[PDB]
């Protein structure tokens, strides 16, 4: 093998690996931004505060590498 | 550009479209 030791590529498990980092859930991959330092996903609506919209920035980083 | 989710689940979907047909 899988790409995913955690989940094993289980869609249907929620995984914080390869998913958001903070509450596991695979949906809205177009709203789950790439932290340019760890590589981890996040819901820009799981982020506190709540990013209304995508950033417009060339890189971004989540609140555990800044 | 910030990447999301998404656009890192298509690039590997493209890559292995690539391999998939035999890499040409
Ligand atoms: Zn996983
Ligand atoms: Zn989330
Ligand atoms: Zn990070
Ligand atoms: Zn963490």
């Amino acid at each position: 093998g899988p790409s995913c030791k955690h989940c094993k590529d289980d869609v249907n498990r929620l995984c914080r690996v390869c998913a958001c980092h903070l509450c596991g859930g695979r949906q809205d991959p177009d709203k789950q931004l790439m932290c340019d330092e760890c590589d981890m996903a996040f819901h820009i609506y799981c982020l506190d505060p709540p990013l209304s919209s995508v950033p417009s920035e060339d890189e971004w980083y989540c609140p555990e590498c800044r | 550009g910030v990447r999301t989710l998404l656009s890192v689940q298509r690039e590997k979907m493209a890559r292995l479209r690539y391999m998939l047909l035999g890499g040409v």
